RNA sequence: AGAUACCGUCGUAGUUCCGACCAUAAACGAUGCCGACCGGCGAUGCGGCGGCGUUAUUCCCAUGACCCGCCGGGCAGCUUCCGGGAAACCAAAGUCUUUGGGUUCCGGGGGGAGUAUGGUUGCAAAGCUGAAACUUAAAGGAAUUGACGGAAGGGCACCACC
RNA sequence: UAAAGUUGCUGCAGUUAAAAAGCUCGUAGUUGGAUCU
């Protein structure tokens, strides 16, 4: 943000993270991830300073805006709880999607199908998605990550500190991230209400849909 | 860089970590060169601007690179205070 | 990690570590002043006292030495000094 | 040859020189 | 038990800088501590620093910048004369064109290149590069 | 005819990138030897320091294969070594040109005294190590040559070091971690923080960055 | 003793991934547009591509398959989650909140906000399973 | 480890002294049973009477008759 | 070279731990380093429990159990395939195996 | 086959205690001791500190048993591109050609050989110290691939069986 | 003599390649915290 008041958190945000859950962390901390929590509940539970979240979302943004082709940023998914939010963002953002499972090779095998150089790299879950992690490595690849409170930084440049278990936290922090990314764009206003909303990006379990069919 | 006559005698000039000050070497693969763009102060907007901050491997794999940038991003005013 | 502040370290962290290895060593111990109902004047207890102490002005325990902390009294009224 | 049974060979070889050179 | 105070001093930098951390703690502190470290600041290798006083000994925290590749120690003080400080240049250091092996002499304690300007020897404290 | 299969690859084909500097600046991996031939290919010489049978026990026989170890550099500020195995000794070697190529880093030369003329030496004590082998070169006066053993010289001399002093310690009577401990000891001279460089670094835009509208559009 | 080699396997995948649009359910339908579009050297060959080509017919019709991918199952399935329920199933009337996240609110000045109802802790702290 | 004190030359140099007997030439060259048992005596060549003409058989991996004379 | 970083036995801490005899064999093993197995089985075989319990004088007699103690050297231990040769991966696995 | 063994029945010294000797073990963490620095995590033992809540001393505090943390030493474990190493592996076996915190002991290719000899100690057995002539191109460490196993686990076959 | 950093003060080794005394105590020896313009 930078204490931008046209970047500061809304009352609407804020009640977003808190239905989906997204400030409810693990009951195991990273020390590496002490600086984003807030404080531990009478259950073991830790709270995730939503402010410090917004703050590595706006941050991750930034760092998305900076890539003039929206198609070298790559956005993966190895859970299914993040698979449909990936291809969402990559639709709505232009990014490529890589849903499901990871290819090893996919960043290093120049003789692969799916070879390809992106410029950066988002991942849902650093201990879910530890193998692009680990290309990244080797390409030079920056990463950002959405990363709870047990979440392992190796690799990670910008980690967005939040719940990444739950469909709804995993939905609403990619579409929260999608409507940043257009805003610093230019496409899409900061003034009325993103015409989508997170329900689009969350991850329904298939007896679900069969109730809703 | 320099010899007496003071013309400049090396092949180039190594970037260094914006962490650590430490020379990135030319084989060091696991090093980014990653950017932050800057948004105008009224609209919020992306102005074509931006900061740039490189981070050795070695940072990454310590798990730094995360603090390293957030500490950067602070002190350029990217990052809000607190 | 890899730019935390030792020159100004906060309360809390200073408080938790071992008296010892602060940035400038303080005892966690302190004096009281200790005042019973059966008593006209008080009188002042180390916060780990290693004796029996007894009232001034009577013949009644005030503290019993233990590990750490003395055990003062039920009914003794203590303040913390300084 | 197990180092231990070649130990007990010098021992009683020895032995049997004291009983030599008495 | 802790013995040559320089000598843990100089191993907590080095293995400070080796980490990438911005700052050291020493503890104790020493005149010769603090010296060495003042002969470090005006050739740029280490920045300012903070003496912390306890009421025993002092505590240094050092800012670091990562200019420093190795800070060592000489044990025993080795005494040098003017002679031998060409010698000793070229076992300790890494280039003729940078690197300070710090002496204490009778001027006080100072890099080997401004030994040579007041034209004295010593007694070897360590060396930083 | 060379058809770039990387993003590299295609940048320094259409001439996007002017030098083997800019490509290095950012520490990208270089995975196409024809980026090499294109930048450094009229003064790169190949020479195979060795031809090294080795064999797999099987049920009816020894499998043999021979493992070329071959270093490469114009003897100027560039040098590679490259070790390839296959079952024939000719595509051994030009597996093994091929991977020195693609593994040529640049060489930072210099002054042992005075600063009179170009670099010629090692800029300072650097030291290389591949198991167990020590190969230390240390800067050495204008005219010395390269005090070393065959080995280290061959790669010394080939990455354009004119006089330097070394040493070594370890079996490097194994020529290929002899080789390999030379190799990281000159590739260590530009990795090493001298006075000199403490300039902040003015970051520029990354060959990926600033012709990405290139890519894009070719 | 019917298990399919990859050869069969793959030239049909290929022919499903190339020509989804020609080919149909009935097995004497897919030989015929394979033999059309495709040299086979072998009348059995043919049969068995065919075979596991309608097969894999009835495999895709119950849903994507792991092995099959084409543009228009990609445009499909897009199509399929471009589904957005009425009410939005984040924001609603009241949303329990507990008492240390309700301070960690107040830090933010959001701690003002009605929606929040203020839920009480556990009563206990037991969280740990049982070690051994 | 090894003592570093300015006062242990004597300690340093006693210590080589005695570990240089534990090199197999310095005791070969420094105890003087090696010269006494040499049949040269110390010299580099020797005048002898050839006593007989021998055969020395050559090592088990080759075959063949060394010949030698005993002098 | 080091097979097993514990050695194969529980001695951390301690110099001497007194020895047991095999219960196969009645090899002396240190208690610490013998395996030890603790089985507790019905007194009667699920053969003989029918005809038991049909015969008892009470009824839901519950018959007794038998607790039995083994403490298996390696030799016998690993002849009676009570513990078996694992990869060297594997060895480090402490999780007794489901069962 | 032979068994001067393995297996079995007996069974002396011994095994037990007291006093006097002996001073050796794969006496092992095959890893001297003291000191500093260098990642993380969950346990556990002792002491101390703080705190929701449960339970006992019929009820109040104290204190016990739990629960959640913190601190200090301790036996350890897991993890890690700390770093090291020939590797196995080691948070020490790291902070080592960027080589110096202090100090003791001790090694110098393999055998001959821990032998001969002298000295010393012991009642003895033996302990400590301890060579040389001569001989030899390798012994050896870690790991890899095979082959093999009177090792384990799987799979196949009417040139296997049911 | 150098090679031999295979006598290592510079400058070697001692978990498994040769090797830390079974274990402490202890005199000489070696080494010894801050501080005084």
């Amino acid at each position: 943000s930078g204490a931008l008041d046209v970047l500061q958190m809304k009352e609407e945000d804020v009640l977003k993270f808190l239905a989906a859950g997204t400030h409810l962390g693990g009951t195991n901390l990273d020390f590496q991830m002490e600086q984003y929590i807030y404080k531990r509940k009478s259950d073991g539970i830790y709270i995730i300073n939503l402010k410090r979240t917004w703050e590595k979302l706006l941050l991750a943004a930034r760092a998305i805006v900076a890539i003039e082709n929206p198609a070298d940023v790559s956005v993966i998914s190895s859970r299914n709880t993040g698979q449909r939010a990936v291809l969402k963002f990559a639709a709505a953002t232009g990014a490529t999607p890589i849903a499901g499972r990871f290819t090893p090779g996919t960043f290093t095998n120049q003789i692969q199908a799916a070879f390809r150089e992106p410029r950066l790299l988002v991942v849902t879950d650093p201990r879910a998605d530890h193998q692009p992690l680990t290309e990244a490595s080797y390409v030079n690849l920056p990463t950002i990550a959405l990363c709870n409170t047990d979440s392992p930084l190796r690799y990670v440049d910008i980690a967005i500190p939040c719940n990444n278990k739950g469909a709804h936290s995993v939905g609403l922090m990619w579409w929260m991230l999608a409507r940043e990314v257009l805003r610093m764009r230019g496409t899409i206003s900061r003034e009325h209400p993103w015409e989508v909303m997170p329900d689009l990006y969350f991850y329904r379990d298939p007896e679900e849909i069969e109730k809703e069919e | 860089m320099q010899n007496d006559a003071g013309e400049f005698v090396d092949l180039y000039v190594p970037r260094k970590c914006s962490a650590s000050n430490r020379i990135i070497g030319a084989k060091d693969h696991a090093s980014i060169q990653m950017n932050v763009a800057e948004v105008d102060k009224v609209t919020g907007r992306f102005n074509g601007q931006f900061k740039t901050y490189a981070i050795c491997g070695a940072i990454r794999r310590m798990g730094e690179s995360d603090d390293s940038i957030l500490r950067l991003a602070k002190a350029d005013g990217i990052v809000s205070k607190n | 990690p890899l730019a935390k502040d030792l020159l100004h370290p906060s309360p809390e962290e200073e408080k938790r570590k071992h008296k010892k290895k602060r940035l400038v060593q303080s005892p966690n111990s302190y004096f009281m002043d200790v005042k019973c109902p059966g008593c006209y004047k008080i009188t002042t207890v180390f916060s780990h006292a290693q004796t029996v102490v007894l009232c001034v002005g009577c013949s009644t325990v005030l503290c019993q030495p233990t590990g750490g902390k003395a055990r003062l009294t039920e009914g003794c009224s203590f303040r913390r000094k300084q | 040859m197990r180092a231990k049974w070649r130990k007990k060979r010098m021992r009683r070889l020895k032995r049997k020189r004291r009983k030599m050179r008495q | 038990v802790r013995m040559n105070v320089l000598a843990d001093a100089l191993k907590s930098i080095n293995n400070a800088e080796k980490r990438g951390k911005r700052q050291v703690l020493i503890r104790p502190c020493s005149k010769v501590i603090v010296r060495f470290l003042t002969v470090m600041m005006k050739h740029g290798y280490i920045g300012e620093f903070e003496i912390i006083d306890d009421h025993r000994a002092g505590k240094i925290v050092v800012n670091l910048t990562g200019r420093l590749n190795k800070c060592g120690v000489i044990s025993p003080r080795f005494d040098v004369q003017l002679k031998d400080l060409e010698k000793w240049q070229n076992n300790l250091l890494p280039s003729r064109q940078f690197g300070f092996i710090v002496l204490t002499t009778s001027a006080g304690i100072m890099d080997h290149e401004e030994a040579r300007r007041k034209h004295t020897g010593g007694k070897i404290l360590g060396f930083f590069f | 005819e060379w058809m770039p299969v990387t993003k590299l690859g295609r940048l320094v084909k259409d001439m996007k990138i002017k030098s083997l500097e800019e490509i290095y600046l950012f520490s990208l991996p270089i995975k196409e030897s024809e980026i090499i031939d294109f930048f450094l290919g009229a003064s790169l010489k190949d020479e195979v320091l060795k031809i090294m049978p080795v064999q797999k026990q099987t049920r009816a026989g020894q499998r043999t294969r021979f493992k070329a170890f071959v270093a490469i550099g114009d003897y100027n500020g560039h040098v590679g070594l490259g070790v390839k195995c296959s079952k024939e000794v000719a595509t051994a070697i030009r597996g093994a040109i091929i991977l020195a190529k693609l593994s040529i880093v640049p060489v930072r030369r210099g002054y042992w005294g005075n600063k009179i003329g170009k670099p010629h030496t090692v800029p300072c004590k650097v030291t290389g190590r591949c198991g167990s082998v020590l190969v230390r070169l240390i800067p050495a006066p204008r005219g010395t040559g390269i005090v070393s053993a065959p080995v280290p010289k061959k790669l010394l001399m080939m990455a354009g070091i004119d006089d330097c002093y070394t040493s070594a310690r370890g079996c490097t009577a194994t020529l290929g971690n002899f080789a390999k401990a030379t190799f990281d000891a000159i590739s260590k001279t530009y990795s090493y923080l001298t006075p000199d460089l403490w300039k902040e670094t003015v970051f520029t835009k990354s060959p990926y960055q600033e012709f990405t509208d290139h890519l894009v559009k070719t | 003793g019917r298990v399919r080699t990859k050869t069969v396997k793959k030239a049909a995948r290929v022919i499903i991934e190339k020509y989804y649009t020609r080919l149909g359910n009935d097995f004497h339908t897919n030989k015929r547009v394979c033999e059309e579009i495709a040299i086979i050297p072998s009348k059995k060959l043919r049969n068995k591509i065919a075979g596991y080509v309608t097969h894999l017919m009835k495999r895709i019709q119950r849903g994507p398959v792991r092995g099959i991918s084409i543009k228009l199952q990609e445009e499909e399935r897009e199509r399929r989650d471009n589904y957005v329920p009425e009410v939005s199933a984040l924001d609603q009337e009241i949303i329990e909140v507990d008492p240390d996240t309700k301070e960690m609110l107040k830090l933010l000045d959001f701690g003002s906000l009605s929606n929040l109802q203020v839920t009480q802790p556990t009563v206990g702290m037991n969280f740990k399973t049982p070690r051994g | 480890g090894k003592c570093r004190g300015l006062r242990t030359a004597r300690k340093l140099r006693s210590h080589r002294r005695d570990q240089k007997w534990h090199d197999k030439q310095y005791k070969k060259a420094h105890l003087g049973t090696a010269l006494k048992a040499n049949p040269f005596g110390g010299a580099s060549h020797a005048k002898g009477i050839v006593l007989e003409k021998v055969g020395v058989e050559a090592k088990q991996p080759n075959s063949a008759i060394r010949k030698c004379v005993r002098v | 070279t080091k097979k097993r970083r514990n050695n194969g036995r529980a001695k951390k801490g301690r110099g001497h731990v007194q020895p047991i005899r095999c219960t196969n064999c009645a090899r002396c093993v240190p208690k610490d380093k013998a395996i030890k197995k603790f089985v507790i089985r019905n007194i009667v075989e699920a053969a003989a429990v029918r005809d038991i319990s049909e015969a008892s004088v009470f009824d839901a007699y519950v018959l007794p159990k038998l607790y039995v103690k083994l403490h298996y050297c390696v030799s016998c231990v690993i002849h009676s395939k009570v513990v078996r040769n694992r990869s060297r991966e594997a060895r480090k696995d402490r999780t007794p195996p489901p069962r």
